C-alpha cells in the first residue's frame, strides 16, 4: 500500500490536513469547508441521478475534493467542477460515456465539461487511480463466513450489504479517507452490528496486534460520528 | 541460493470451498464467464488481499 | 525535467523526446479533450515502483500537451532482429525471461493487466536489467460483472482467447505473450505471424493445435469455433526438431505458458518457481549487447 499513489503524496493526518486547509485559504475560511461538503452532496446526488456504479460515484466524490483541497471555492467557482470530475471518473475506469452523450444526459454543452479539465489534473497531480472501501466489503463480506461459523450469514446477507454501502457513501461525503486506509474505514462502518460480529472476528484473527487495531477502529469511528 | 521474486509473498491464508457469495458463485454457472479463463479462486484471491492492503496507521506518517 | 535534445518516434499518436538519461513522452492533445490512452497510461505507471517496470520523476503540466519521462535505451526487438548469434541458452536466456516475469508479476499483484506486451514495449537499461513499460491499453482487473475490450493486444502476441472473441478475461492472456517472447528469444524469428487478417487463428491451430472439447472446456461458445476443424497437437517429437537448442526443463514451462487452457495456464506465482532457473547454469546480467 506504501507504493500507492493513495498513500505516499494524499494521506494525511489531523494536524497535516488542518494545516493544508489554513494553506489553501491562505495562499487564497470555514464557510468553504461546508461549502465544498454541500456541493459534494450535490455532485453525488446527480452523479447517482444518471444511473452511475457506485465505484464511479466514489471516484468522483474524491476527485471533487481533492480538487478542493488544493484550490478554494472562490477563484475556480464549484458549480461547474460539478460536471467535469463525474466526466473525469467515467473516463478514469472505462465508464465509457462519450462527451456528447454525457452532455444530452446533463445540463452541459460541451464546453463546460472540458474548459475546468486540465487545471483539475494539474491541482489533482495526476493519482488519478484511488483505492475505495468496496472491495474490503466483498473481502470482509468473505473472510467473516472463513473464521466463524456459528452464528453467520442470515443478517449479515439480510442488513449488511444495503447499509454499510450506504454508510460509506456517507463516510466518503465526510472526511475519512484522508484519515485511515479503506480496509480500517470498512471496518469501522462494520461496527455498528458489534454485537458478535467484529470483536469476534478481530480477536481470532490476531504479525499485526489486535487491541491496537481496536483503539484505530474506535478512533475512527469517533471520527465519522 | 537464490529467489525467484526477491520480495512478493504475503503470510495471509484463504480457503475457497467455504464461502456463499451471492454475485461470482452464481456468476460462474453461466457459459460465457467460463470461456474466458474465469474462476472463483482468481477473484477471491484478488479481493481478499485488496481487503488486507494497509493495516497500518497514522502515526506512520511523518 | 525542462530538458530536450533529438526525437525519437515518426507516430502521429506521440513523438518521444530525449535528454536529462530521461526521455519526455509528450501526448498532442490537439472530439474528446484528452485520450483514453493518455489517463489510461499515467494512472497504473504512477504507482507501480520496480527495477522491471519504468517510473516517473515528474509529469509536469506543458502548455497543451501532458509529459512524461521514459528510459534512454533501446529495446527488445532490435536485440533479436539484428545480432551476429551472441545470445546463447545457457544464461542470456534466463535472465532476461526470469526480469520479464518479475516485472508481469509486479503488474499482477497490483492487479493491472498491462495488455501491451511486445519486444519493442520490453525496453533494455545501461545496466542491462529489462524494463516492462508503455501502459497504452493497460486496465485494473475489474469486478467480474464488467464488459471489457476486445481487441486489446497486437497481432503476433495474442492470446487465443482474444482470438475467439473473450469479451471479459482474466490476466492470464498476458503469460501467452512473455512465452511468445521465450520462444522468439530462443528462435530469433518473429514467431506466429498473421496477414493483417484473421489469419492468425488459422496459424495458431497450425503451430499449437486447435483446442478439443474433452480438454479446455467451452471453447464453442464464442461462434467461432464452428467455422474451422481440428489439427493435430504437437507431441514430443518437438524436443528435437524445431526447437534443437532448448534444455529439459524450458519446454515444460514453456508449454505451461503456451497452454491455450487460460484457467490452466500457469500464472507468475508458479511461473518464478517453475524449477527451470534452479537449473544450471546461474543467470548473470553482464550480456554482450550494444
Ligand atoms: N524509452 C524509450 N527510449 C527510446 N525509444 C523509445 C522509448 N519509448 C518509446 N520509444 C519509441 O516510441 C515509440 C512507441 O510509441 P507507441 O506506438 O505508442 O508504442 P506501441 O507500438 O507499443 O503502441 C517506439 O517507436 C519507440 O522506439
Amino acid at each position: 500500500y506504501r507504493h500507492s499513489s493513495q498513500y505516499r503524496m494524499w494521506s494525511y493526518t489531523k494536524d497535516q490536513l488542518q494545516e493544508k486547509r489554513v494553506d489553501t485559504n491562505a495562499r487564497a475560511m470555514e464557510e468553504e469547508l461546508d461549502l465544498v461538503n454541500f456541493y459534494a452532496k450535490k455532485v453525488q446526488v446527480i452523479a447517482q441521478h444518471l444511473n452511475l456504479p457506485t465505484e464511479v460515484v466514489a471516484t468522483a466524490i474524491s476527485f471533487f475534493r481533492r480538487f478542493f483541497l488544493e484550490n478554494s471555492v472562490m477563484q475556480i467557482d464549484p458549480k461547474s467542477i460539478v460536471h467535469t470530475t463525474i466526466f473525469l471518473a467515467c473516463k478514469s475506469e472505462n465508464y465509457f460515456i462519450s462527451v456528447d452523450s454525457f452532455a444530452q444526459k446533463a445540463k452541459s454543452t460541451r464546453d463546460s465539461v472540458l474548459k475546468f479539465e486540465f487545471k483539475l489534473l494539474e491541482s489533482l497531480k495526476f493519482s488519478l487511480l484511488n483505492h475505495h472501501p468496496y472491495k474490503p466489503l466483498h473481502g470482509f463480506f468473505l473472510d467473516i463466513q472463513n473464521v466463524l461459523y456459528g452464528k453467520v450469514d442470515l443478517n449479515y446477507m439480510g442488513q449488511i450489504y444495503d447499509r454499510c454501502k450506504k454508510r460509506i457513501t456517507a463516510a466518503l461525503l465526510t472526511d475519512v479517507v484522508y484519515f485511515y486506509t479503506p480496509p480500517q474505514i470498512t471496518l469501522a462502518t462494520l461496527l455498528i452490528e458489534d454485537e458478535a460480529l467484529v470483536t469476534r472476528y478481530l480477536e481470532t484473527k490476531f504479525s499485526i496486534d489486535s487491541a491496537k487495531l481496536l483503539t484505530i477502529i474506535r478512533e475512527c469511528k469517533s471520527i465519522i460520528e | 541460493p537464490f529467489n525467484g521474486d526477491r520480495e512478493a509473498h504475503p503470510p495471509f491464508t484463504l480457503k475457497g470451498s467455504v464461502y456463499n457469495d451471492p454475485f461470482i458463485k452464481d456468476l460462474e454457472h453461466r457459459k460465457e464467464f467460463i470461456a474466458s479463463g474465469f474462476n472463483t479462486n482468481y477473484a477471491y484471491e484478488r479481493v481478499l488481499t485488496e481487503a488486507f492492503m494497509g493495516l497500518g496507521c497514522v502515526i506512520s506518517e511523518e | 525535467e525542462y530538458t530536450k535534445e533529438k526525437k525519437v518516434g515518426e507516430g502521429t499518436y506521440a513523438v518521444v523526446y530525449l535528454g536529462c538519461k530521461i526521455a519526455i513522452k509528450e501526448i498532442k492533445t490537439s472530439k474528446d479533450g484528452l485520450d483514453m490512452s493518455a489517463i489510461r497510461e499515467v494512472k497504473y505507471l504512477q504507482e507501480m515502483q520496480h527495477p522491471n517496470v519504468i517510473e516517473l520523476i515528474d509529469i509536469f503540466m506543458a502548455y497543451d500537451n501532458l509529459n512524461l519521462v521514459l528510459e534512454f535505451l533501446p529495446t527488445d526487438l532490435e536485440v533479436v532482429i539484428k545480432d551476429k548469434s551472441i545470445l546463447f541458452t545457457p544464461a542470456d536466456i534466463k535472465a532476461w525471461m526470469l526480469m520479464t516475469l518479475r516485472g508481469v508479476y509486479h503488474c499482477h499483484r497490483n492487479f493491472i493487466l498491462h495488455r501491451d506486451l511486445k519486444p519493442n514495449n520490453l525496453l533494455f537499461s545501461p545496466d542491462g536489467q529489462i524494463k516492462v513499460a508503455d501502459f497504452g491499453l493497460a486496465r485494473a482487473i475489474p469486478a467480474p460483472h464488467e464488459i471489457l475490450t476486445s481487441n486489446v493486444v497486437t497481432r503476433w502476441y495474442r492470446a487465443p482467447e482474444l482470438l475467439f472473441g473473450a469479451k471479459h478475461y482474466t490476466s492470464a492472456i498476458d503469460i501467452w505473450s512473455v512465452g511468445v517472447i521465450f520462444a522468439e528469444l530462443m528462435l530469433r524469428i518473429p514467431y506466429l505471424p498473421g496477414q493483417n487478417d484473421v489469419d492468425q487463428m488459422e496459424v495458431t491451430f497450425r503451430a499449437l493445435g486447435t483446442p478439443t472439447d474433452r480438454d479446455w472446456p467451452e471453447v464453442s461458445s464464442f461462434m467461432t469455433y464452428n467455422k474451422l476443424q481440428i489439427y493435430p497437437p504437437p507431441s514430443r517429437d518437438e524436443l528435437r526438431k524445431r526447437f534443437i537448442a532448448a534444455s529439459e526443463y524450458a519446454l515444460d514451462f514453456m508449454c505451461g505458458m503456451l497452454t491455450m487452457n487460460p484457467q490452466k495456464r500457469w500464472t507468475a506465482v508458479q511461473c518464478l518457481e517453475s524449477d527451470y532457473f534452479k537449473e544450471l547454469p546461474p543467470p548473470s546480467d553482464p550480456s554482450s549487447i550494444k
